[PDB]
């Protein structure tokens, strides 16, 4: 039981760390997704940006 | 197919929130200048009034 049980300390160690660097590239690729998604996005605002004064659509007069 | 319904439904909503801009204008202008007409009947009826 002691071998198995040194020789199980040896692997969960290593199987811990390739489980958080697993993770954490799991995670890299959502976000480089979500960044070329915001790319392609970005070419779809007018020239000059948005106009951030007023409502982008006006629903209703003011009298 | 799925999009005319989703425009629709939409182009539906934005019509809704427009009308309903309108007649709140409306109905606020009517109400207000009815107290008004209300405010300078009281007037009147002060400059009328007798007592002390």
């Amino acid at each position: 039981q002691g071998i198995k049980t040194v020789y199980a300390s040896c692997r969960y160690r290593k199987l811990n760390e390739r489980e958080i660097i697993s993770d954490r590239y799991t995670w890299l690729h959502e976000r480089m997704l979500e960044d070329e998604v915001e790319r392609v996005l970005l070419e779809q605002v007018p020239a000059g940006g948005f106009d951030k004064t007023r409502p982008g659509l006006l629903l209703g007069p003011s009298t | 197919n799925a999009f005319s319904s989703f425009d629709a439904c939409r182009t539906g909503l934005l019509k809704q929130q427009s009308a309903a801009v309108e007649n709140s204008l409306v109905r606020q202008n009517m109400a207000d200048v009815r107290a008004k007409a209300l405010f300078e009947r009281r007037a009147v009826l002060l400059d009328l009034v007798e007592g002390k």
